[PDB]
């Protein structure tokens, strides 16, 4: 038999299965093949189109095809055009989502097939899904690279650009998931999904630098990408890769993202570990289940409650459905990886489960279900019983997506095509070719990092230049580089904003967002003039820590490390550094010489750098082109001066020279009169700005902080810190110690956070805003560069840490009065924070160490699992601080490693007022866990009162102290706190004695 | 645009005036008229026009045709400079002899030949002493090396350039025939010092102080080392006269 | 031993055998390494 018979048989299969139910009006397939359903998804139609394209590509190899390929290309083009028309029909939603993303402004994903219009309201389906858009973009670029034509005019280019802009920010907004359910509880909450992030990253890589018009194109078919969004997506994927979600340990949806559709996991060892874990934990006789405890269309499921009630998931286990479609994906992975044995084993496994039509055509049923007479018997013996085929397995109902995957897998197995043909973009490469690819691996190899970064030195003034030259320092004035121009960061942002504007539909272009260091590291050409920019660290900032040279040394070193680690473009990056005459300021001129001499040496902390004339570096280098533009102590107290008249306050302000009194008088005037009042030096706002700038120049820190609080200025980097803290798994709470506090569990817009923190600041204190900002930036920087330092802490509270270093500084002061923290330099504040953050050692009083540990809310490693095992072996429960933790709901709702059980435990334990008491309670709980685990014969007879145990231990310690040191009964347990837990007579001994006393009775 | 039209007109004028007699392979243009010889001085001075045209064309090219034209012009000037260097490097014995003592017999010929780069006259039929030509050639070579046009390939040429630096380093006490090849004021030429040669040599010596010939991708041994006393002596001599 | 040592050794052998006899005037190697052919 020749190829003709096989291709004809595949043609009959496709005609009788796939293309039979295509809608001529729109060209998109529906979800149901019977009953005249008017609903359609996006995934199934796209998969069918991809299968048709693959079949046409296979059939192309015959010069006498008799037009078979033409029909399939035309059907695929019609489907793509219909989907593009449906997407572009809704235009207001895209613009709304570009500014304030939300489920209300989300793009609709389900619509009627007959007229391409919406049919069902967004309150019953969510409509929030970004995987479909990314997959559509990837398939579209793949088809265009293949040689097909789908884009007609330039408006489609603008629409694609806006779609890329909207999808660039998918790493923060939670999605509804592939299965549309999201959380396992199915209550109506959105969470982050790793598969969506991976698909978005893959599409971002694919769409970068590609001609959308095909064979011909000059300047109106290219797409521009931002490296910062790709970097952030990569970080989020890497952080959230081991676990698909916080509420899902594993899921079968992780397969089409680390396989042929995506091919995004380039880690080998971790990819293999994840594959083994998924195979071990989700393997089934009849296929692969969606996930554990999945009550999806099971026998016990009823069509009367969209949201599952609590504790129903516990009853829903053991009857999970089986989906044999994943066998095709596994076989595709096997043939792609060149492992025939896996292909044979999965083919033999899939052979019996396959069904046949009247003519014997293969059938792939959707899901498998168990009859109601084996509900309980199956629980005792998993998989020993037999299931029953679904409705779409005999006649009248089919599964287009499953059949398309089956025919694709069979075509791949039959060797009718090659992996290169199906992957014209080369998404997957083997280990020996990962040497000179773009955006993925460097030219030095995967397991190598020796990048050399170019550094350019530019002076600021002629006097500063000659002063540096007198010491041997070579710098060039900006007036001697006349052919080259140096622009700030705002110009590039404005130029990017001018791009992507359309008048027919109404387009706002790229949103006004700051550009990262990697973006500024390149060289641009605007209107035929070369444009270079320096990082945002060098520009003047109203804040105060920019005047400390140690902070500048640290941040330039961190920027150099960031450039070294995350640079993959061809060509060496360009770095620009500027030195200002006001920086040296006399005595502060030596360490600048030190850093610059180290830079001239060639190595900066293990990072190699190069210095030369800027013109030499510019010549012979690739320059980015932007061609769109042409086409288009105080003596004044608050209480004393509050009731003074306006004229007296004005006179006092006029005739006073002290900065603090001037600031407090300006604040009183602003609070009483208002910002629009006129004083001797212009408007109130202008006077406040002038005095703030003068304070910054004089660098007296308390007045600068007061003026910054007055100006209501906030840093533009809090959102990355809060989002990386959330993705890490920790929690942050904003507030003041001893006052109200706000807890954040999901990413929020900057406006809401700013309003909340400013309202709190207006409520309690004056300068806590800037102190909190400095603390959060320092903590974020430290956790970014030293993640292991913050191990053991879950809830990060700035106010408690502030109280912590205040107490430590007061202790250090001793007889000398404690120094005010508002007057501390940024270097001193950073040193204090790093000192308190240290794991702590002996020498100092153990009470202070316990206080610091409790303030930081540190928890021992393995505390959560120990608590869970205690709760499993505690028939009654655990009661602390008046809170109750019943065993039945937590056992019937949560699981071993679920994070919400840990959250409930933390909420229960957070009612303790004394942090040292909390630490002692935690140590006692650990001792109880260890003792109970070491011996299973002894079990508790009733609920334990840990307060009673602590009181008994305290009384025993009091008796022992009276016996030894003849000390009378003293109130408070601070003596117990001072005693170390281990030693000759530690706290652990008393806790063990209390434990044995409780167990014996 | 008007700039493109002006550039095309200037390129046409240059092609019709200079480039018609480039004499490929050898790369040396005839020194005008029907004399069939290649003077070094005029041949070096006949290059600034095409070099400036290429430099102006490179910055505004932004197109395949214009970039190709700039490529052609730069490669043409590189060809000519290599042709210049070949004739000088074929006469290492002469410069080696001139390095010790000063005499008219052990000096490089001032008029090289056409194809096969041979000699046309002996050592007693012309005034073969012109330090100005070598000085201006070295200065312009340093300039085009600074712009970014590769002219040097082998390391031995670096040694030859270093030897030539010492060959021209004694111009402040060495008498020459002169730029006009007529000796002193009158005929029957007798060697006599002229300020023009010293001024020519001083800037050439200053230019090659640190400029490496291998571009941005050189090595520890890629630069030419020069002294500073000779520059000061030349400056003093020029100021005096 | 990193690649630097092997590349340096290859550089030494190439300099000592191949590039030693290169003619600066023409850049063409001769057919004999002795006798001044």
């Amino acid at each position: 038999e020749t190829l003709w018979d096989k291709l004809d048989h595949y043609y009959r299969i496709v005609k009788s299965t796939l293309l039979l139910y295509q809608s001529p009006t729109t060209g998109l397939f529906p979800t149901k093949t019977c009953g005249g359903d008017q609903k359609a998804k996006i995934q199934d139609s796209l998969y069918c189109a991809a299968g048709a394209w693959a079949l046409a590509l296979a059939y192309r190899r015959i010069d006498d095809d008799k037009g078979r390929t033409h029909e399939l290309e035309h059907s695929a083009i019609k489907c793509m055009r219909g989907i593009l028309y449906c997407y572009m029909r809704q235009a207001d939603k895209v613009q709304q989502f570009k500014q304030d993303p939300r489920p209300t402004t989300c793009l609709h994903s389900v619509f009627n097939v007959h007229t391409g219009d919406e049919l069902l309201s967004y309150e019953e389906y969510g409509h929030l899904q970004i995987n479909a858009v990314s997959l559509y973009l990837l398939y579209l670029v793949e088809m265009i690279s293949s040689g097909l034509q789908i884009i007609y005019n330039t408006d489609e280019v603008s629409f694609i650009q806006n779609l890329v802009f909207c999808v660039e920010r998918v790493y923060r907004v939670p999605d509804f998931g592939v299965w549309e359910r999201g959380s396992k509880y199915n209550n109506g909450s959105t969470e982050l999904h790793s598969s969506s992030v991976g698909l978005a990253k893959a599409a971002l890589e694919a769409i970068n630098g590609f001609n959308l018009f095909g064979n011909q194109g000059c300047s109106w078919s290219v797409i521009f990408v931002d490296l910062d969004a790709h970097n952030r997506n990569r970080q989020t994927l890497c952080s959230l890769l081991p676990r698909e979600s916080r509420s899902h340990n594993t899921d079968a949806a992780l397969l089409p993202c680390i396989s042929y559709p995506a091919f995004a996991l380039d880690d080998e060892v971790l990819f293999s570990q994840t594959l083994d874990k998924v195979v071990r934990k989700l393997k089934g006789k009849y296929g692969f289940k969606r996930f554990l405890r999945d009550g999806y269309r099971t026998s016990l499921e009823d069509p009367n409650r969209c949201y599952y009630k609590p504790a129903e998931i516990k009853l829903f286990d053991g009857i999970e459905c089986e989906f044999p479609i994943f066998f095709l994906y596994m076989m595709i992975d096997g043939v792609f990886r060149g492992n025939p044995k896996q292909v044979q084993e999965y083919q033999d496994l899939l052979t019996p489960v396959l069904h046949h039509t009247t003519e014997g055509y293969p059938v792939v049923p959707k899901y498998y279900y168990v009859p109601a007479d084996f509900v309980e018997y199956e629980k005792n013996n998993p998989g020993s019983q037999k299931r029953f085929p679904s409705n779409c397995g005999r006649d009248g109902k089919l599964f287009l997506w499953g059949q398309a995957l089956y025919i694709i897998a069979k075509l791949l197995a039959d060797e009718l095509i090659s992996p290169k043909d199906i992957d014209p973009v080369q998404r997957y490469v083997p280990l020996k070719d990962q040497r000179n690819v773009s955006m993925r691996f460097s030219n030095q190899g995967p397991l190598e990092n020796d990048l050399v970064v170019h550094v350019a030195l530019i002076a600021e003034s002629q006097r500063l230049q000659v002063f540096l030259n007198t010491y041997g320092i070579q710098t060039q004035t900006p007036q001697q580089v006349e052919p080259i121009q140096i622009w700030p960061q705002q110009e590039l942002v404005k130029a990017y904003l001018q791009l992507g504007i359309n008048e027919k539909l109404g387009l706002s272009g790229r949103p006004d967002r700051p550009i990262g260091c990697l973006g500024t590291s390149k060289i641009y050409r605007i209107l035929g003039k070369t444009v270079v920019c320096y990082p945002i660290i060098f520009d003047l900032s109203d804040f105060y820590m920019s005047q400390d040279v140690f902070l500048l040394i640290d941040d330039i070193k961190n920027a150099l490390q960031f450039i070294k680690q995350y640079w993959k473009m061809h060509g060496r990056p360009l770095f620009l550094v500027l030195i200002r005459e006001d920086n040296i300021r006399g005595s502060r001129f030596n360490p600048i010489l030190d850093m610059l001499a180290a830079l001239k040496k060639g190595i900066i902390g293990g990072v190699k750098v190069h210095v030369d004339r800027l013109q030499t570096l510019i010549s012979g280098a690739v320059v980015e082109q932007l061609d769109f533009l042409r086409i288009s102590q105080p003596d004044v107290n608050i209480s004393e001066w509050k009731d003074k008249p306006t004229h007296e306050i004005l006179q006092k302000l006029n005739d006073c020279s002290c900065l603090a009194s001037q600031a407090i008088l300006l604040g009183i005037l602003l609070k009483r009169e208002g910002p629009n009042f006129i004083t001797k030096e212009g408007t109130v706002s202008d006077h406040i700005e002038r005095v703030y700038r003068r304070a910054g120049s004089q660098k007296l820190w308390l007045a600068v902080r007061y003026g910054a609080a007055f100006t209501q200025k906030f840093s533009s980097s809090i959102a990355p810190h809060i989002t990386t803290f959330l993705v890490h798994g920790k929690q942050v709470t904003l507030g003041a110690f001893g006052h109200e506090e706000e807890v954040i569990s999901n990413p929020l817009s900057p406006r809401v956070i700013q309003n909340i923190i400013y309202y709190k600041c207006n409520t309690h204190d004056e300068r806590e805003a800037v102190i909190q900002q400095e603390l959060v930036i320092h903590i974020g920087w430290i956790i970014s560069n030293n993640p292991e330092l913050f191990s053991g802490m879950l809830k990060i509270r700035i106010g408690w840490i502030i109280h912590a270093m205040e107490y430590e500084l007061q202790i250090r002061g001793g007889d000398k009065p404690a120094l005010d923290l508002y007057q501390l330099s940024p270097s001193e504040v950073k040193q204090l924070l790093l000192d308190i953050l240290q794991p702590q050692q002996n020498g100092r009083c153990w009470l202070n160490r316990r206080q610091i540990d409790g303030s930081l809310n540190r928890t021992p490693t393995g505390f959560y699992d120990r608590v869970w095992q205690i709760l499993e072996r505690t028939p009654n429960g655990i009661i602390v601080a008046g809170k109750h933790l019943p065993q039945q709901p937590t056992l019937s709702d949560m699981t071993m490693y679920e994070m919400n059980f840990s959250l409930l435990v933390e909420d229960t334990l957070g009612n303790i007022d004394q942090p040292q008491y909390r630490q002692i309670v935690v140590e006692l709980l650990m001792v109880v866990s260890i003792v109970l685990e070491r011996n299973p014969e002894l079990e508790f007879q009733d609920k334990v009162d840990l307060d009673r145990l602590v009181k008994e231990a305290f009384n025993e310690f009091q008796k022992d102290q009276s016996r030894l040191k003849e000390i009378e009964k003293q109130d408070d347990m601070t003596s117990f706190y001072n005693t170390p837990p281990l030693g000759k007579r530690g706290t652990c001994s008393y806790l063990t004695k209390a434990v044995m006393n409780l167990l014996l009775e | 645009s008007n700039s493109g039209v002006r550039l095309d007109g200037y390129a046409r004028l240059v092609q019709q005036t200079i480039l018609c007699h480039q004499n490929p392979v050898t790369g040396l243009l005839p020194a005008s008229y029907d004399q069939k010889d290649a003077w070094v001085r005029d041949n070096v001075y006949s290059i600034l026009a095409v070099w400036g045209l290429g430099l102006a064309y490179r910055k505004n090219a932004d197109r395949d045709e214009d970039k190709a034209k700039a490529y052609e012009l730069e490669q043409s000037v590189v060809k000519l400079m290599r042709g210049l260097l070949h004739c000088m490097i074929r006469q290492v014995d002469k410069v080696e002899s001139f390095k010790y003592s000063q005499s008219t017999k052990d000096s490089l010929h001032a008029k090289y030949n056409t194809k096969t780069c041979a000699t046309v006259v002996g050592d007693d039929q012309w005034g073969h002493l012109q330090l100005d030509a070598t000085s201006v050639y070295l200065l312009f070579l340093a300039q085009m090396t600074a712009s970014g046009l590769h002219i040097i390939h082998s390391l031995d040429e670096v040694n030859f350039i270093q030897n030539l630096v010492f060959y021209i380093e004694a111009a402040y006490k060495t008498a020459d025939f002169g730029i006009w090849e007529r000796g002193d004021k009158t005929n029957q030429g007798i060697s006599e010092l002229n300020a023009s040669s010293v001024g020519m040599a001083k800037a050439a010596l200053e230019a090659l102080d640190e400029l490496d010939l291998f571009g941005v991708k050189g090595g520890p041994q890629s630069v030419i080392h020069v002294l500073a006393d000779e520059v000061q002596h030349c400056q003093s001599i020029l100021n005096s006269l």
